[PDB]
RNA sequence: UUGAGCCUUGAUGUGUAGGAUAGGUGGGAGGCUUUGAAGUGUGGACGCCAGUCUGCAUGGAGCCGACCUUGAAAUACCACC
């Protein structure tokens, strides 16, 4: 029914407005869920070349869609600010080796510059899943407390694909249409600042707003 | 190829060969002796022991069962398949053949080498410097010199040129003594070999038919999967 | 789109090409034909960027990835999987720098190199190499076996699958069917006739060369005739 | 006759070379001389190239 | 009749140990069946012959996430592909 009604109700030959599209998406309301909305933007980048790696972060004030417990890992006295950060994870050099085998991870990682045990133990578990520290993204930084504070505010991350695309979260369908616009624009501005150097052509070929349980449509 | 004595009528004493390479067992059965003058070609797929058998007959791979035998006056000619880097790399061809003919011969012993394509100062240096083709030609030139009577060839026409192939085939057709050669090309086996044994599974058997039957026999094995 | 123009490759005292020019357009499978001790492997090394052109300017597009098969495969103790994975370069180099970073304690470099590794598939490389080696025969018990023995026609499969693990743009095959059976030659030509990138081949086999070649470069008398 | 013409260029990072000849079919090697560089006014190493 | 390109739709694809022919990113841990469930009768096509697979009724109204071995983790579904 979900693939039978709204599919014949929407038409893909024409674009919609940045606000009327998301309004009709709110009207869709296919699933018996909270139907958190996400975005999918196709970038123009040569994913075959390691030079044009794209990795960044944005902050969405209105709706992140969930709460993620950041796990700050500091080696030595690096936990002085971690104890006050309030992250749902516990960091420890001794608690890292057994921690990786026992528990999977938190929603984020804490970068300890002198605590090079997360890299030595994560390996397939820490990196193959998609939760490794990112010095270029901004996961590893001397201000452990500042990173812990930033992570709890909805530090939306993203990464490319084999096709150079990006998709990530913007909020829930509960949150208002104006909130969705002022989140989309913030994410787009962060992306446009994060655009690499050897990036010829148009950097946004398509942008789409999607219901994570329903059906998505191109927005711009 | 020159003329050897070709005296020994029993070429080797073969019995309960059980060639294994230590960790496993490769071959245990065996076939008719080389019976001087016979020309045999070893068919068979890859990884089936066609090279283990050649090394076992050559005398560089002691069988685990033992007593593989070899006649008193056999001059062996051995041409390894992939260990073309078995000849010493640091020695030039002239002082390579010199240690094979140590006493007598002269600085005009290089007249022999010149006729084989090493016709300059190329006799005074050898390394990976030599290309694959002349590295394969040097082994043949060193095999010919000492008048072998039993030839063992593990695909001698890998890096050889087309003219090299023609010359080698013509020489082999005129060759006198016993010859064992294994290869995939039809041209060598149509003109030189006569018997065409098969190396099957863990055993070597006389086999029936020709290469036409063998190439379909190979494709009939795939019905097992 | 690769051009040799007045190449003049000399090898110590000896000169292999006096002055010879040729062109190869992109997406075109080319064969190399000569003599024994002629210069075909010398040309392949020149493209491989090791030997000196001695005034040739062989320039070819620098945005290309090259997968090559050399002529001699020595005896090595490395396992089959290690030998195959070694073919996918930019991973061994990355892990070398990562080892240096780990043993020098460069926190910035650790995260940098981990990000570079995660850019490529990385952690699934063993699975990719096993999936590739499964198509060329093999079961699973030979994966940890050393390449030292591996028959003679299976070592060829080892160092021939060492090239199909990187998805290159230029494939330099030097005598690839040296020990292969008719079982594997057919598969090799089935793959090659479907290959998309630009391929340069060296072989003396007319029967193998007939199907999957477009044009021939013949190095006859210190010159290349196309 | 048979002698070619080679150009040995400074290793001191400036463009200043000495042009000379060399029999390229008798002496297989690259020239590795050392000589004056008037740009930097120091005796540096000049190696053959073209 | 026959090429190339573009838009859309439906199929398409292990490994190695696995319930299983586990394509990526990762949103979710549940909607899917009810314009009427799985299974059985029955073809098609693929077939790393293990297995997917979809036209028809009949039968009629259920089974997939969970926890399992892992480099990964699910065709629960849906996005951009
Ligand atoms: N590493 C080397 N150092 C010095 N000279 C070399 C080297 N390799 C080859 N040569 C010289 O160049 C000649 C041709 O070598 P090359 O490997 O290019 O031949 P080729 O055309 O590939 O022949 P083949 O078909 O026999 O492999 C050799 O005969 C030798 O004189
Ligand atoms: N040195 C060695 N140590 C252990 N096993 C070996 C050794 N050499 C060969 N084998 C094994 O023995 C078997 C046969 O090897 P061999 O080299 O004789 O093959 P072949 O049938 O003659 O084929 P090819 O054309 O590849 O040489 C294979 O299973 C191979 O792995
Ligand atoms: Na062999
Ligand atoms: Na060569």
């Amino acid at each position: 029914k979900r693939m039978r009604v709204i599919r014949e109700k929407v038409d893909a030959t024409k674009q919609y407005d940045i606000n009327e599209a998301i309004a009709l998406l709110k009207e869709l309301a296919t699933a018996k869920f909270v139907e958190s909305v996400d975005v999918a933007v196709n970038l123009g980048i040569d994913a075959r070349k390691s030079d044009q790696n794209v990795r960044g972060a944005t902050v969405l004030p209105h709706g992140t869609g969930r709460s993620v417990r950041v796990a700050v890992f500091t080696q030595g006295a690096n936990a002085e600010a971690a104890k006050a950060a309030g992250a749902e994870l516990v960091g420890m050099e001794d608690l890292a080796d057994q921690i990786k085998k026992g528990e999977m991870n938190f929603d984020v990682v804490i970068a300890s510059p002198d605590a090079m045990r997360v890299v030595g133990q994560l390996g397939q578990v820490l990196g193959p899943r998609g939760l490794m520290p990112n010095p270029k993204v901004g996961t590893v930084t001397p201000n452990v407390a500042e990173a812990v504070k930033n992570a709890k505010a909805g530090q939306v991350r993203y990464r490319n694909d084999k096709n150079g695309i990006i998709h990530t979260t913007i909020g829930k369908v509960d949150f208002d249409a104006d909130k969705l616009k002022e989140n989309l624009e913030a994410l787009l501005v962060a992306l446009k600042k994060a655009k690499p150097t050897q990036a010829k052509g148009v950097y946004i070929k398509k942008v789409s707003i999607s219901t994570t349980m329903g059906a998505g449509v191109a927005v711009d | 190829f020159r003329a050897p004595e070709s005296l020994p009528n029993p070429l080797l004493k073969m019995e309960k060969v059980s060639a294994g390479y230590g960790d496993r067992i490769i071959l245990d059965s065996i076939k008719l002796n080389l019976v001087p003058g016979s020309r045999i070609g070893l068919l068979g797929r890859n990884g089936a022991g066609k090279s283990t058998l050649i090394k076992l007959l050559a005398g560089e791979l002691a069988p685990v069962s033992g007593e593989i035998g070899l006649a008193k006056g056999i001059k062996l000619g051995y041409f390894a398949q992939h260990q073309l880097e078995y000849l010493r790399a640091d020695e030039s061809p002239i002082q390579h053949l010199a240690r094979l003919a140590p006493q007598e011969l002269e600085q005009k012993l290089r007249d022999y080498l010149g006729g084989f394509g090493f016709q300059g100062d190329k006799v005074t240096e050898e390394t990976r410097r030599f290309s694959g083709g002349e590295k394969a030609r040097l082994v043949l030139a060193l095999i010919v010199w000492q008048r072998p009577n039993l030839l063992l060839l593990d695909q001698p026409t890998n890096h050889l040129d087309l003219d090299m192939r023609q010359a080698l085939t013509e020489a082999l057709i005129e060759f006198e003594g016993a010859l064992v050669v294994v290869s995939h090309d039809r041209h060598l086996l149509r003109s030189t070999t006569d018997d065409l044994y098969l190396v099957h599974d863990r055993k070597v058997e006389p086999f029936d038919g020709d290469l036409e039957d063998y190439q379909q026999w190979l494709s009939d094995v795939q019905k097992q999967a | 789109m690769i051009v040799f123009s007045s190449l003049q490759i000399r090898r110590g005292v000896r000169v292999l090409l006096d002055n010879a020019t040729a062109t190869i357009n992109p997406g075109q499978k080319v064969g190399l034909v000569g003599k024994n001790g002629c210069g075909k492997s010398t040309l392949l090394a020149l493209l491989k960027n090791e030997i000196s052109a001695d005034g040739g300017s062989y320039t070819f597009p620098g945005s290309w990835q090259l997968a090559w098969v050399n002529q001699e495969t020595p005896a090595l103790p490395q396992a089959a999987l290690e030998y195959v994975i070694d073919g996918d370069r930019e991973y061994r180099q990355l892990e070398a720098q990562l080892h240096d970073a780990n043993e020098r304690n460069d926190g910035h470099a650790i995260a940098t190199i981990h990000g570079k590794l995660d850019a490529i598939d990385a952690w699934s490389i063993r699975s990719r190499a096993a999936s590739l080696l499964h198509g060329l025969g093999f079961s699973n018990e030979q994966l940890e076996r050393p390449v030292s023995d591996f028959s003679g026609g299976w070592r060829m499969r080892l160092n021939l699958a060492q090239a199909l693990i990187c998805r290159s743009d230029l494939l330099l095959l030097d005598q690839p069917t040296n020990h292969l059976d008719l079982d594997a030659v057919i598969w090799l030509e089935k793959w090659l006739k479907s290959y998309q990138g630009t391929l340069i081949l060296i072989s003396h086999d007319r029967d193998f060369l007939d199907p999957i070649v477009d044009k021939i470069i013949h190095i006859e008398q210190q010159s290349m005739f196309e | 006759g048979i002698r070619e013409k080679i150009k040995l260029v400074s290793s001191a990072g400036t463009g200043h070379f000495y042009t000379t000849t060399k029999n390229k079919r008798t002496k297989p090697e690259k020239l590795e001389l050392k000589k004056f560089d008037p740009v930097v006014r120091q005796h540096v190493i000049y190696k053959e190239a073209k």
